[PDB]
């Protein structure tokens, strides 16, 4: 019997079957209101009035929410939740009391047969084929460094960053807007995201970019819009991403991801740090501008001790590492012992979620 | 606690164990052929030393092969864990790549880690 492997992200819901290399179904995590849920709603963005049930990785409209499992289940994977076991994932540090919610719904109202969950850092570690590392997970809503050894994630040491996709996809805009284009609305939103996603970058030094961006035209590139018109970019590819490393240009009092990074690494023991400095493992979307592993590298290199091997890990499919580990973990022939059963949560109620 | 008829094998006298991850399965090499790695595959390998008072120590380290599946790098990371905790956390976990692998690890067999072509097909 094959499992469910849903990823609740801010942005999109990730499904598919576990066994597979990759998600069958990705769309956004929004439902509107004049209920339409996905792709419905941001076709028809006039009549309706739209809501993000996930905010920074935590579920906060539990009725919106059921929503969109729903359509995970009925629309998307055409799947009788019935006769499935169903992973699920969840933020690093999510609320108790979200995750015996989510396990509430699972049994109660879509009568699953037996669930489990996963925290999404650790299963992006295991699809990279480590036990010990550091993984920088940056998506649409939220940023996290999670440091994990031989298997188990260090509480202590978990650092979050409120600077994340959503938050660039706005600055570029802005910033477009000072360069004499009209991008403003929602729909305009989905265009400047397009522009962001392919042709941004991270400079190696930044300082020296903006010198090198002005002597030249080398810089520029040109982008068709869906109407037929054309714009050209160009020191905008790399200032929109540069907010990652400095936060200020978002008028922002949180440190970039290097000093983030840094921080995590030191809060741990001095004896594993150099498998964590060896092993910074990327994921998430936001991590998928070209350089970012050039630029990371030298930043963490400058603020840690030279004794220390700064090695930085960019998997090609890392914008969907959390799912694919999750397809892995819950397709082990150890598995079947590892989630819990419609039984035991019969008998002692949502709580028994923590204890396994 | 989570077990696995291979789990009930593991760790039981001095030794040296080595499985292969097979189709999201741990499946025991042929004692002959230890040593011999394909290329195309990841494994799973536990040395078991006894001390001085009578106790066991404990050595996982899991190889991966150059052209070995994501499914098959990711599963034998998990089993490791796994395994690692049936031994009540006793062992320390080692990352061994092809052609990489710790002075230890190559210690491990006295004709030389060698490798092969080809491989188990992935799960995915
Ligand atoms: N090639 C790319 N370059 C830069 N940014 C990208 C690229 N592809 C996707 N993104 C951005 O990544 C973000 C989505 O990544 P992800 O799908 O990991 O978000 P989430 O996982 O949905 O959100 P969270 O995990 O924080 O809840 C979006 O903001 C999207 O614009
Ligand atoms: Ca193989
Ligand atoms: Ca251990
Ligand atoms: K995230
Ligand atoms: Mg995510």
């Amino acid at each position: 019997v094959q499992a469910l492997v849903v990823d609740n992200g801010s942005g999109n819901v990730k499904a598919g079957v576990a066994g597979d290399d990759a998600p069958r179904s990705v769309f956004p995590s929004i439902v509107g209101r004049p209920a339409f849920v996905g792709d419905e709603a941001q076709t028809k963005r006039g009549i309706l009035t739209l809501k993000y049930p996930i905010e920074q990785g935590i579920v906060t409209n539990w009725d919106d929410m059921e929503k969109i499992w729903h359509h995970t289940f009925y629309n998307e994977l055409r799947a009788a939740p019935e006769e499935h076991p169903v992973l699920l994932t969840e933020a690093p540090l999510n609320p108790k009391g979200n995750r015996e919610r989510m396990t509430q719904i699972m049994f109660e109202s879509f009568n699953v047969p037996a669930m489990y969950v996963a925290i999404q850092a650790v299963l992006s570690l295991y699809s990279s084929g480590r036990t010990t590392g550091i993984v920088l997970d940056s998506g649409d809503g939220v940023s996290h460094t999670v440091p994990i050894y031989e298997g188990y994630a260090l509480p202590h040491a978990i650092m979050r960053l409120d600077l994340a996709g959503r938050d660039l996809t706005e600055y570029l805009m802005k910033i477009l807007h000072e360069r004499g284009y009209g991008f403003s609305t929602s729909a305009e939103k989905e265009i400047v995201r397009d522009i962001k996603e392919k042709l941004c970058y991270i400079a190696l030094n930044f300082d020296e970019e903006m010198k090198t961006s002005e002597q030249s035209s080398d810089i520029e590139k040109s982008y068709e819009l869906p109407d037929g018109n054309i714009i050209t970019v160009g020191n905008e590819r790399f200032r929109c991403p540069e907010a990652l490393f400095q936060p200020s240009f978002l008028g922002k009092e949180a440190a970039g991801i290097h000093t983030t990074t840094f921080n995590s690494i030191k809060k741990c023991d001095v004896d594993i740090r150099k498998d964590l400095y060896g092993n910074i493992v990327l994921s998430g979307g936001t991590t998928m501008y070209e350089g970012i592993g050039e630029r990371l590298t030298r930043d963490i290199t400058t603020l840690a001790p030279s004794t220390m091997k700064i090695k930085v890990v960019a998997p090609p499919e890392r914008k969907y590492s959390v799912w694919i580990g999750g397809s892995i973990l819950s397709s082990l022939s150890t598995f079947q012992q590892m989630w819990i059963t419609k039984e035991e949560y019969d008998e002692s109620g949502p709580s028994i979620v923590h204890r396994k | 606690v989570v077990e696995h008829p291979e789990f009930l094998k593991a760790g039981k006298e001095p030794g040296l164990q080595i499985w292969r991850v097979e189709k999201f399965d741990l499946v025991p090499v042929p004692p002959n052929l230890y040593g011999d790695f394909f290329t195309g595959d990841a494994y799973v390998i536990l040395k078991t030393v006894q001390l001085r008072n009578g106790n066991l120590q404990y050595d996982l380290h899991y190889w991966l092969g150059n052209e070995c599946s994501q499914d098959e790098s990711g599963a034998a990371a998990i089993f490791t864990v796994q395994l690692d905790d049936y031994l009540n956390g006793r062992a320390v976990q080692h990352r061994e790549v092809q052609g990489f692998e710790s002075s230890t690890f190559s210690g491990y067999f006295k004709s030389g880690l060698k490798y092969k072509k080809g491989g188990v097909a992935s799960g995915f």
